[PDB]
């Protein structure tokens, strides 16, 4: 069985099956509610939107990112966007497939004790395992050596590897993002 | 014990791979006191422990079936197959159930016709053997039961595996009553031949790819038509050859033919001249005429309906991937490539194929990304260029053997609908060389598939004999290749780290033989290392320990077929035929060895549906002489055949068999009047449990009395020794009787 692969972000969620050449899901990582008082009768007022849907009616909502900083900040936003991403947006389910799971380094223990409790008990994953972003950016590109500079919404941060060896001593992070550049 | 003087025992010899010797003395329990032919006397070693093989009474030898020997080993086989080719020139044998069929290269009468009207009928061992006598058995199976059959031949391909399936469908086309299957069968011979046959180190002409033609029967069993399959084909030989190999003989057919007229849009050069036919560095093979063999490779496909159209289509098409190989890469930086301007290679594949040079020369150096919102045109290293060249040259090779396969069988189909059928599988055996290498191990992964299917079916051909005969099945021992199977094929297998190795990143050979030695070098019996080297690994198979060496491997396993050029070849419109050959994603991102095993899980779905037969092929001599038998060649061909490594499963058990009236006829010799009884059945019961005292030897069936190895030697050498000492008694007595008459006579 296919392993699904999902990495979240602070911004982009991107998700798909392992072995795939690109991702088969990607969507902003979005919870919004609606802010105005519902006029019309019968409409289907609807809780709370996510992803694609959330950014359509965003005129409508509150945009609320459930991850700052690599950190995820509200848990009940984040298992509704996991929700989104098994169920109606790859459409599989997650009984069936292992799961990887990404994070920035030198984030909180917390972060990753609840998210691997959340996959087990909330979705049944039958395994899952949680990698390093620049870890993975050196299998993207080749390479068992390098210094890698990854920066996306959220953290920025360095990893230097040198032969499939970490040096935890020289790993950096920093808070510039995405997201200070737009404010 | 069983060794005494005049006694035979079997010495080994460099010369001649035994040797046989006469004891002079009876053995004692550290030295033998061995005559020879080679002088009268020598003194031989015993060795720290050891005893040579004792040689069967000749009652017993040049038996028609090799497990009525009842010593089995590899010089018993060897000398009794020796002695009936050699003395009676009857080239079948038996082994088990299998056929050994010994190919002379001399031509012989008893294929002719009567022979066939003589065999039908008979059953299986009522007549001496013969290919007919499978012929039938699996025809007879046929008819009787709603199972279709299917018999699978063995060995090197000069053995003469096409000429025994040939007689097999002569034998099914004139008892089922025929029109022109096999006319049509035998003129497709020299196109799979030409398309699928290679040149290989120990041996020219060497087929690699296994074949099967489904012989179609009506529900009144006469023949409609055939079918045909191919599998395993090694698609790694198009891009690369080991030192003194060529590639499919095609190429050079092709190149061979330059001069002529319909060639010269081709640009054709010497076969040397191109980088896939160049490299093994062995272009022109002693002793054949490749323009011959283009000719009549053409009026083969002529007699099977492939329009000249379609001729000058393939040829074009082999032409193309000539061409494409020469297409070299200059790379600007270590991450990137281009293709030289005004490359003559690549303007010459264009104009071939019709693809318009600027697509061409941007696809090669770049692949596409895309999610379904963006797509991104990424470059590509100089390598991944070459490694994706490869690729594409293999899978248009690859589809346009399907291709020609297709329109075989749509001159060897007819329009009735196929009740029930009949296949005969010609495929390569088992194989060593002092170099082996990722085909070589392809070859003995489907080598060890195809040995479990026969064990297991010997096995339960054998519990059915078993339960037939009364005695407890329970006895019967089972010998089972699994664990080597898992070790190449199972999850962290040789294969499946060969293609984690391929994927990730700087992999290398000496990285996957150290990802090797890590998963298995002693977590596995059957895996193991050589000591003074890091490049190769050993996996003892059914017959033999093979040294594979690393060097090859990564190189070869790779395909990856990039979806643009594909794209772009299809959309050419020059010609019908480049079009048609990819008409109808994931099996792109597939390596060869993928390909391969799943190949091979169709082959053994095939086979499992069906009943087997087998034939086995041995090549008696290296040089074709029309008789000579090569001790040495035929013991490598045997074990090659897997053939001795069954005979030493059945010695295990209980190989010979007697029915309790020809054995109360053989050793009434040994039996006493008193012991002879109105029951023959309960006086050889009675007979047999005194003159051999554990009953573990042997067992009682209801008809048929069973023995372990040497105990039918034992009895007849009893007997042997009492019918010779009463001649000398009795001899003695009528010499002195004579004599004394004599005296009495000078006393008168
Ligand atoms: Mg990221």
């Amino acid at each position: 069985t296919t392993a699904l692969v999902c990495d979240n972000g602070s911004g982009l969620v991107k998700a798909g099956f392992a072995g795939d050449d690109a991702p088969r899901a990607v969507f902003p990582s979005i919870v919004g509610r609606p802010r105005h008082q519902g006029v019309m009768v019968g409409m289907g007022q609807k809780d709370s939107y996510v992803g694609d849907e959330a950014q359509s009616k965003r005129g409508i909502l509150t945009l609320k990112y459930p991850i700052e900083h690599g950190i995820i900040t509200n848990w009940d936003d984040m298992e509704k966007i996991w929700h989104h991403t098994f169920y109606n947006e790859l459409r599989v389910a997650p009984e069936e497939h292992p799961t990887l799971l990404t994070e920035a380094p030198l984030n909180p223990k917390a972060n990753r004790e609840k998210m691997t409790q959340i996959m087990f008990e909330t979705f049944n994953v039958p395994a899952m395992y949680v990698a390093i972003q620049a870890v993975l950016s050196l299998y993207a590109s080749g390479r068992t050596t390098g210094i890698v500079l990854d920066s996306g919404d959220g953290v920025t941060h360095n990893v230097p590897i040198y032969e499939g060896y970490a040096l935890p001593h020289a790993i950096m992070r920093l808070d510039l993002a995405g997201r200070d550049l737009t404010d | 014990e069983l060794y005494t003087k005049y006694a035979r025992v079997w010495i080994p010899d460099p010369e001649e791979v035994w040797k046989s010797a006469e004891l002079l003395k009876d053995y004692k329990p550290k030295v033998l006191q061995l005559r020879l032919e080679e002088g009268k006397d020598l003194e031989y070693c015993l060795d720290p422990k050891e005893l040579p093989p004792l040689r069967n009474p000749d009652i017993l030898v040049g038996e028609n079936d090799l497990t009525a020997l009842s010593y089995l080993h590899e010089p018993a086989v060897l000398h009794n197959l020796k002695v009936r080719f050699i003395d009676s020139k009857l080239i079948y044998t038996y082994c088990g159930i299998v056929l050994v069929a010994i190919n002379p290269y001399e031509q012989l009468p008893i294929y002719g016709e009567d022979i066939i009207n003589a065999y039908s009928g008979q059953n299986m061992g009522d007549m001496d053997p013969h290919i007919f006598a499978v012929a039938e058995e699996a025809y007879k199976q046929m008819a009787r039961d709603e199972r279709n059959q299917s018999i699978i031949v063995s060995g090197e391909s000069g053995a003469g595996k096409t000429v025994s399936a040939k007689y097999a469908m002569r034998y099914f086309a004139t008892v089922s009553g025929s029109a022109n299957v096999e006319e049509k069968v035998l003129a497709s011979n020299p196109i799979m031949e030409s398309i699928g046959n290679a040149k290989t180190t120990r041996n020219d002409n060497s087929s690699r790819f296994g074949k099967y033609i489904e012989i179609g029967f009506d529900k009144r069993y006469r023949i409609i038509g055939a079918n045909m399959r191919t599998y395993l084909l090694e698609k790694s030989r198009v891009v690369f050859q080991a030192e003194e190999e060529r590639n499919y003989h095609i190429f050079y057919q092709l190149c061979a033919s330059a001069a002529l007229p319909e060639f010269k849009t081709l640009r054709l050069g010497n076969a040397n001249y191109f980088h896939y036919t160049k490299q093994g560095g062995s272009p022109v093979i002693d002793g054949i005429d490749d323009a011959k063999e283009m000719v009549n490779t053409r009026q083969a496909c002529t007699l099977l309906g492939i329009s000249d159209s379609y001729q000058m289509g393939i040829f074009r098409i082999l032409a193309g991937i000539l061409h494409l190989g020469n297409v070299e890469f200059a790379s600007r930086d270590s991450d990137s490539c281009a293709i030289p301007p005004k490359h003559d290679p690549l303007t010459i594949f264009c104009d071939l194929m019709g693809v318009d040079y600027e697509e061409m020369a941007h696809w090669l150096c770049h692949r596409k990304l895309a999610t379904a919102t963006e797509t991104y045109i990424k470059p590509i290293s100089k390598l991944h260029a070459i490694n994706a060249r490869d690729a594409l040259a293999k899978h248009i090779y690859a589809n346009l053997f399907n291709w020609i396969v297709d329109h075989v069988n749509k001159a060897l189909h007819s329009t009735v609908k196929q009740h029930s059928f009949i296949g005969v599988l010609d495929i390569y055996g088992f194989e060593t060389f002092e170099i082996n290498s990722f085909e070589q191990f392809c070859i003995n992964y489907a080598n060890e598939k195809l040995q479990q299917q026969f064990n297991m079916h010997v096995f339960k051909l054998e519990q059915e004999e078993y339960m037939k005969e009364q005695i407890p099945w329970t006895l019967i021992d089972f010998y089972d290749n699994q664990p080597c199977i898992n070790l190449i094929e199972a999850k962290m297998g040789v294969l499946d780290l060969l293609d984690e190795e391929c994927k990730m990143p700087k992999g290398s050979d000496d990285t996957w033989a150290q990802k090797l030695y890590n998963t298995h070098l002693n977590k596995c019996a059957l895996f193991e290392k050589p000591r003074l080297s890091n490049k190769a690994f050993i996996i003892k198979h059914f017959a033999d320990k093979v040294e594979y060496q690393c060097e090859g491997f990564l190189e070869k396993n790779k395909d990856t077929v990039y979806e643009e050029q594909i794209k772009v070849l299809k959309s050419s419109k020059k010609f019908k035929l480049l079009p048609e050959l990819f008409q109808d994603s994931k099996e792109h991102k597939k390596t060869v060895g993928h390909q391969f095993r799943n190949s091979l899980h169709l082959l053994m779905e095939t086979l499992n549906a069906t009943t087997p037969h087998y034939v086995r092929c041995i090549k008696p001599n290296d040089f074709k002489f029309p008789f000579t038998f090569d001790e040495k060649r035929a013991v490598q061909q045997l074990r090659a055949c897997g053939v001795l490594e069954t005979i030493r499963i059945s010695a295990a058990g209980f190989p010979s068999r007697w029915t309790y009236q020809e054995f109360f006829s053989r050793y009434r010799v040994l039996m006493k009047q008193k012991d002879v009884l109105s029951d023959r059945k309960q006086t050889c019961k009675n007979v047999l449990e005194k003159l051999i005292l554990d009953k573990d030897k042997y067992q009682f069936g209801k008809t048929k009395i069973f023995f372990r190895a040497g105990q039918v030697a034992y009895l007849e050498k009893i007997r042997a020794d009492k019918l010779r000492a009463a001649c000398i008694r009795i001899q003695k007595t009528i010499r002195g009787w004579l004599m004394r008459k004599k005296y009495m006579r000078m006393r008168r």
